[PDB]
């Protein structure tokens, strides 16, 4: 568990090594569009993700 | 291993306060650097022992 009660430290089901599991990676899709009448091309931004 | 052979004197049981003993792990979960409040069976602090 963690502060948000989320999994952060994991006992290896087998040997005695220490495992770390994070949930699925994601992001926030934000689009940068001009006017529909003016143009049709869309550039997309990814929120806080390298 | 049977009925007593008398000679059983009665010592006076002196009482001492258990300061901070009797605390254990209530769950088999792993939390890192938190402050968790729980409701469970415990020794009261500074309670007299026999
Ligand atoms: C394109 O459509 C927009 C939306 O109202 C408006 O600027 C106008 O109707 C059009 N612009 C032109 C034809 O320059
Ligand atoms: C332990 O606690 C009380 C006061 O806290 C003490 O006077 C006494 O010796 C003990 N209690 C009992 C019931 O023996």
């Amino acid at each position: 568990r963690d502060i948000a009660d989320t999994t952060d430290a994991v006992r290896d089901p087998q040997t005695l090594e220490i495992l770390d599991i994070t949930p699925c990676s994601f992001g926030g899709v934000s689009v940068i569009t001009p006017g529909t009448n003016t143009s049709n091309q869309v550039a997309v931004l990814y929120q806080g993700v390298n | 291993q049977c009925v007593n052979l008398t000679t059983r004197t009665q010592l006076p049981p002196a009482y001492t306060n258990s300061f901070t003993r009797g605390v254990y792990y209530p769950d088999k979960v792993f939390r890192s650097s938190v402050l968790h409040s729980t409701q469970d069976l415990f020794l009261p602090f500074f309670s007299n022992v026999t």
